[PDB]
């Protein structure tokens, strides 16, 4: 018996109306499949969303360990296992998502077989484990036939982008993906809805769209209950604001902060995204992480070292930075911040070519404001942001 | 940098 | 009985080394499938190159009487006939074409029934008898089996997307196309793969890669016998020179007036080509059509008469073109002749921001040399080129 | 303008 069953028989002695209210919330016709689910073994939901939901209603705080009982128990070659798969992924639940791929890889369902393969690609790409290269030929190979898979070896490819800076791709990939094709599994249809509206916005942002950018951060937020959604919602929001209102970036970031910090990762990335905009506004900056050695972080503590005028405590972090490989967007980054240090048109320059090779019409600002401030034409500045 | 994610 | 088997007939009753001459031209293993052709009522070569490689050699300058005639009586239902929509729509041979399609859409083999409707959703996008929109939808319902059809969904797009200055979605989009797949039929892959080259010329001189462009052209020059894709090749390397080498433009656009001069429509392209080539440079311009209403024609008029000081005479071109519609990319060249005319900043600045939109990276360069030799920052411009 | 074509 799963421990989801267990607590969910024991809360049922003791309120009888939870039989009625869990049918509700996991939005069922009658008790029935309710009923059905906790008195026989393996029995599940027509729709994946039925046990979730109840889960988040009922034990919001157990959400992970009673989830990793009952998805870990499921039988993968079911169409629960596959939900199971992208609820894992959707979260970031590393662990059960691959003790469910690598179950699903060698088991005798095609369906489930095919899913284990591209959610495979997909960890394999985002550890940097393979190329891209590599990832779409491996994805070339298998023949995919889902219109659930296909959709998600696009998405697949839209993280990647994303996470290398490399924005000119998504814009026209995103609008391949056509989700109504999907009519099986509606957890993994309407999870998928919301896995493009984040996306959506971060194009938007990445475009300078700021209000369209916002959104579709809003219509994530409406359509989801998923913590890994809610965060990135609110990164984004916040990062769109990052330019134009201070207050109104830091009451998102807050936001995000206050309902994800017991999660280290999102934790990290709110420091991050509030250590960004206090630089950005040059304020004294709280979040500032001395620790780490990605580029990320020392750009953000040479940042605040040019901020306050300690510029040979710049100059040290920039020539750590100098032996690190960068991409483009975070070169972009690196000349801005040689171009504050040493007052020097030629880094703002440097910047803006490397803003546009990464497709990134947002932090362009950056330079461009700088600029400016030297008093070049206001008129081209504006220019180069389209 | 400016954390990104979705 | 085809005018060209009775044409044939003829020349060898007059000359019996043709035979063998014929076979090496098809490219045949010997003269059977040659003998079988001359003397059986419908049957037909292997590969259409057999039959449009003899026309070519023997009766170039009958191919139009003689293909049209031969193709209009193929039966609809084989692989030559096939071929021969790809050939007459290759050709732009419209005639042929659109009683092709007809004939096609309503017979009774699937393969030919499918052909005939997606070159029919071409045909009609392309006349503007339906909007994109309608268009894709109906591609979307016809679910497209051969590898061929889904080739030539992806192009008819292309070709839409070219011709209303709407270039954005097209470097993405020809990604997809995967002529390896198509193994049936070798003179549709072939056809196809020089119609992939004309078009990556294209969106490479739209991205302002000219050296790229130049190459996707010679490799269609290459890869063709068809004077529809060697105007088009030449067409493109000349403008690829537009702002760079005026002997070099010329001489490409006079190479393919020189070959298509008996054609009308090829003939007024480089008529046009020449036309702008000359205004570009400022030099005394035979080829302004002073008949002509188009906003391309009046554009023309209007940069000329700037070019010679007629001042009013400009004026008086420009008011008739405030009337007229524009696309993104036409309004564009209309702020850049406002901007001429007037020596006004904002023009230029409005010009640029209508080349932006409509992904023109090419001849953005108008307004940004007015700019420069008006003192404003050389870096700067060079940066809004990317 | 400038004709274009493929």
């Amino acid at each position: 018996m799963e421990l989801i069953r267990i607590a969910m028989k024991k809360d049922l002695e003791n309120d009888n109306s939870l039989m009625n209210k869990w049918a509700t919330v996991a939005g069922l016709k009658n008790p029935n499949p309710l009923y059905d689910f906790l008195n026989h073994d393996g029995k599940t939901f027509n729709e994946f969303s039925s046990i979730v939901n109840i889960v988040k209603s009922q034990y919001p705080d157990r959400e992970y360990e009673l989830m990793k009982d009952y998805c870990l128990n499921l039988d993968v070659k079911t169409k629960a296992a596959r939900s199971a798969l992208e609820y894992a992924d959707a979260n970031m639940f590393f662990e059960i998502e691959d003790v469910l791929i690598d179950s699903m890889i060698s088991c005798s369902n095609m369906k489930s077989k095919e899913y284990g393969k591209v959610y495979k690609i997909h960890r394999e790409l985002s550890n940097s484990v393979i190329t891209e290269f590599e990832a779409v030929k491996r994805l070339g190979k298998l023949n995919i036939k889902t219109p659930e898979m296909n959709s998600f070896s696009r998405l697949l490819l839209l993280y990647h982008y994303l996470s290398t800076g490399n924005f000119s791709p998504m814009a026209q990939l995103i609008k391949q993906i056509d989700l109504s094709e999907i009519s099986e599994n509606m957890y993994i249809r309407n999870t998928y809805q919301t896995r493009v509206h984040v996306l959506m916005s971060n194009i938007k942002l990445n475009e300078n769209s700021l209000e369209e950018c916002r959104e579709y951060s809003k219509k994530a937020l409406e359509s989801t209950n998923i913590l890994r959604f809610q965060v990135f919602s609110y990164l984004t929001i916040g990062n769109s604001l990052l330019f134009s209102n201070y207050e109104l970036a830091q009451e998102n970031f807050l936001k995000g902060l206050s309902i994800s910090v017991q999660n280290e990762n999102y934790n990290m990335i709110f420091q991050q995204a509030l250590c960004f905009l206090n630089n950005v506004w040059r304020k004294e900056n709280k979040w500032i992480n001395f620790e780490s050695d990605s580029i990320m972080d020392l750009q953000e503590q040479a940042h605040c070292f040019i901020n306050f005028n300690e510029n040979s405590k710049a100059k040290e972090v920039l020539d750590k930075l100098d032996l690190l490989v960068h991409n483009d967007n975070e070169l972009a980054m690196h000349y801005y911040l040689k171009g504050r240090l040493e007052q020097n048109k030629a880094c703002f320059y440097s910047s803006i070519e490397y803003f546009k090779k990464s497709n990134d019409k947002f932090l362009i600002r950056l330079p461009l404001l700088e600029l400016q401030k030297m008093g070049e034409n206001q008129k081209l500045l504006e220019l180069l942001l389209l | 940098g400016m954390p990104r994610g979705a």
